[PDB]
This record gives C-alpha cells, sequence and structure tokens, in this order.
C-alpha cells in the first residue's frame, strides 16, 4: 500500500514535471518513461547534481 | 430566487453533479493525459487545444453553478477554494488568449510554461473530484494515522528551515570572495545548502575547496553536515515511528 | 533538404511529417522555427557549395 500510494503521489505530482518536461532540458525529462524514472532516481537523492 | 432556488438547486446540484460532472471530468482527464502525452501531442496539436478549450468552458460553467450555489459555505471548502482560485485563473488566461494584439513576448513564452502548469494544476483537480468513489480504507486508515501528527513534523521542519537559514547565512558570509560562482545569491546559496542536507557531492566540495587556499572551512562544513544531519533524520524518523507506533498499540 | 531537416531536427529536437507521406516533398510544422539552408551546384563540374 506505500508502494501504491507513493507511485500514485509520484505520478499526479509528474503531471507537474511534464508540463516542465520535453524538447527542452531532454534526454532525461522527455518519453515520459525515462522522465518518470529520472524523476524515480532524483527521488532515490544521490548525485542529481548531473 | 431565493431560499426556494436554493433549495432547488441544491437537489439539483446533487442530482446534475452526481450525473454530469462525473463524466465530463472523465472526459476531461482522458482527453488530458492524452494532451501531457510528450509523443502524441504531434500526433494532433489540432484536436487537443479545441477540447482543452471546451472542457475550460465545462468547467467555467461548473463555476458559474457554483457561483449561484450556497456560496459562503462553498468557500468554506478549502478544495473549493482551491477550485475557485483555479477557475479565476483560468478565465484569465483564457480571456490573455482571446484578447490576442498584445505587446509582450509569446510563442512559448514564460507566461505560456506558467499556463501549462496551470492546466497540471487543474488536471490535478480534475482527479481530486474523480477519486469520491472507492479510495480504498486501507490506504484510508494509513493516510489518516500518517496525517495524525501534523505538530511535530511542522515544528521540525521550521527548525531545520531556522537551521538551514543559518548555515547559509554564515556559509555565504564565510565564502566572499572565494570563488563564489556556484553561491552568487541567496537562491544559489540555499540551493548549494540544500546539496549539502541531500549528499550530493559534499566530497567534490571539499576537494575544490582544499583545491582553493581556504582549508578550515571544511570542518566546519563537515562538522554542520553531521549535526543537522543526524539531528533531523533521527528526528524525523522516531516521530513517525511513534506516529504510527501508537496505532499499532490501539486495535 | 538534409541540412533542413537536421536543423528541425536540432532547434526543436523533434520532426514529424505529413499524413500523406512524400519522399521528394517533406513536410513541416508550424510550431517549429523554419531555418532554410541553400545549396549552389554547378552542373558543369562536380562541386556543391552553400
Amino acid at each position: 500500500n506505500v508502494m501504491a500510494l507513493i507511485l500514485f503521489f509520484m505520478l499526479v505530482f509528474s503531471v507537474f514535471g511534464v508540463t516542465l518536461f520535453g524538447a527542452f532540458v531532454p534526454k532525461h525529462f522527455q518519453n515520459m518513461g525515462v522522465a518518470l524514472y529520472t524523476l524515480f532516481i532524483c527521488i532515490t537523492q544521490d548525485g542529481w547534481l548531473d | 430566487l431565493l431560499g426556494l432556488q436554493q433549495m432547488i438547486l441544491s437537489l439539483t446540484q446533487s442530482l446534475g453533479f452526481e450525473t454530469f460532472i462525473f463524466i465530463v471530468v472523465c472526459l476531461n482527464t482522458v482527453i488530458l493525459v492524452a494532451q501531457t502525452f510528450t509523443e502524441l501531442e504531434i500526433r494532433g496539436e489540432w484536436y487537443f487545444m479545441v477540447l482543452d478549450s471546451i472542457f475550460l468552458s465545462i468547467y467555467v460553467l461548473e463555476a458559474v453553478l457554483k457561483l449561484i450555489a450556497l456560496g459562503l459555505e462553498y468557500f468554506y471548502d478549502p478544495w473549493n477554494n482551491l477550485d475557485f482560485f483555479i477557475m479565476v485563473m483560468a478565465v484569465l488566461d483564457f480571456v490573455l488568449l482571446q484578447i490576442n494584439s498584445l505587446s509582450y513576448s509569446f510563442y512559448n513564452h514564460s507566461l505560456f510554461r506558467i499556463l501549462k502548469v496551470f492546466k497540471s494544476m487543474r488536471a490535478l483537480r480534475a482527479i481530486r473530484v474523480l477519486r469520491r468513489l472507492s479510495i480504498l480504507t486501507s490506504l484510508h486508515e494509513v493516510a489518516g494515522t500518517l496525517s495524525g501528527s501534523l505538530p511535530s513534523i511542522t515544528a521540525i521542519l521550521t527548525l531545520m528551515f531556522t537551521c538551514l537559514f543559518l548555515f547559509s547565512v554564515v556559509l555565504r558570509a564565510l565564502f566572499q570572495d572565494s570563488d563564489p560562482k556556484r553561491f552568487q545569491n541567496i537562491f544559489t546559496t540555499l540551493f548549494t545548502l540544500f546539496t549539502m542536507l541531500t549528499l550530493d557531492d559534499w566530497s567534490l566540495i571539499y576537494i575544490d575547496n582544499r583545491a582553493q587556499g581556504a582549508w578550515y572551512i571544511i570542518p566546519i562544513l563537515m562538522i554542520y553536515i553531521v549535526i543537522q544531519y543526524f539531528i533531523f533524520l533521527n528526528l524525523v524518523i522516531a516521530v513517525l515511528v511513534d506516529n504510527f507506533q501508537m496505532a499499532l498499540l490501539k486495535g | 533538404v538534409s541540412y533542413t531537416i537536421m536543423h528541425s531536427e536540432e532547434i526543436n529536437k523533434h520532426y514529424f511529417d505529413c499524413v500523406i507521406k512524400d519522399a521528394e516533398m517533406p513536410c513541416f510544422l508550424f510550431r517549429d522555427l523554419f531555418q532554410p539552408f541553400f545549396l549552389v551546384q554547378d552542373l558543369v563540374t562536380g562541386d556543391s557549395g552553400s
């Protein structure tokens, strides 16, 4: 249930993300699976200064 | 009309709000998850904004109905206040697009990005009014037991806000004429503080600071890192551990 | 044509042809900034300048 709630909040905040994403600051915020998993990387919270 | 109009509006509001609002908001959310969709917008760009404006018109009809409705009690609901702000902002962007002419920059400008995140919280409100049914009681209870201990977490985040501001102030004070090209202003200083609070290349900070001529800034940064890290992480972890541990001890 | 297509793929970083796809005539989108490039061909010899 914690997995489900975290993923649902993650999606409903990614609707905010994808409005900033795609065709600009690209290649990690694009494709909508790469964007979701890059935001998941930033959730895992290590080495996002790249 | 009067109280009789308010009562008729209440009954027909129940009926037509159960029937009409649910289906049109479901269609709005379908066309909006097709809208965002940064692959299918090029398979489109002409049937997407049309439906967006049509359902924004549906939303302004919802706002007109809520305005003609009971009023102050509608304003008493924070979600309804969010919807009211969302629709004031929405009709503002709609009339801004409608008037045309103008004298400022356009063609995917900063204002356009603002209107896009505007459509974003409109989609969020569409989701929040779609989830009226079957949220599931297990995560109802999980969310309630999570939100039970609000004063402790608010106090802890306030205390770390104060601590982060103080550390940013002392770091910017001690970094004067010491390569601040990374933290030349208050925003970049607080963002570098966010990086040190989130364990992001502070070893790199150490290596490129002893690459400079200042060395005593490193033990100060380290002691601040360890004290605020241990204190904040431990306090929040223990607070939420006990927050659900009373619910554990109960039924 | 090739340089124009690369410019469209490098500025807006996306491209989409028409529904009725034609090889000799490509299709251009409104939302993309248009920047043509032009060649000078000397039919009497080999070279092809810009």
